[PDB]
């Protein structure tokens, strides 16, 4: 068995509204860990229709935020879990006109 | 027509200390994007440390003559009309 591990999350980043943002982050971990995406203590649900996707693979969690808008600006914390153990980062998304 | 994406994320090659290293990637795009990295938060200057160099879909950062002082975590910023891409790679010498 292998503990979880965030590989490298970025701190901070920016990006203009309306434009696409793109968080790629590789991890470790057997079993698969569980990604969780979440801000302000709100789990971050990959919907089809919506403007947030997750897109996930065995060792790779993509972030993405469609048609950014000023309200999404805050504080996300990726967080991984297995049978044993876990690890979290936090990238702080910033928002410009 | 596309926002940027990493086709392959952030990878770093080192030979020993003293021997240039590289962090390179595969990014899409179009318009084809600009690639901007950034060592620990602090931007990276193109110089006597570091050089910047892309083929095709290629980018690749080269840290001449490594140093323990190159350790750190590193962020490739790809960026376009349509949107960024964000992804990064520690380095430990
Ligand atoms: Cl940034």
């Amino acid at each position: 068995g292998i503990p979880p591990k965030i590989e490298a999350l970025p701190s901070d980043i920016s990006i203009d509204e309306g434009k696409v943002l793109t968080v790629a982050c590789a991890f470790t971990g057997e079993p698969t860990p569980e990604v969780t995406w979440s801000c302000g203590g709100r789990k971050i649900h990959s919907q089809e229709q919506g403007r947030f996707h997750i897109e996930n693979t065995d060792d790779l969690t993509t972030l993405i935020i469609m048609d950014v808008q000023k309200q999404d600006g805050g504080l996300y914390t990726l967080s991984l879990g297995n049978e044993f153990g876990s690890d979290s980062a936090t990238v702080n998304i910033h928002i410009r006109s | 027509s596309s926002a940027p994406r990493f086709l392959t994320r952030p990878k770093a090659f080192v030979v020993s200390v003293g021997k240039d290293a590289t962090l390179s990637c595969q990014i899409v795009g179009n318009p084809t994007p600009q690639v901007s990295w950034e060592k620990d938060q602090q931007p990276v200057a193109a110089g006597a440390r570091f050089r910047l160099a892309q083929d095709g879909d290629l980018y690749r950062l080269t840290i001449l003559d490594l140093a323990l002082g190159d350790s750190g975590q590193y962020v490739c910023r790809a960026r376009n009309a349509i949107g960024e891409a964000f992804a990064a790679v520690g380095l430990q010498v």
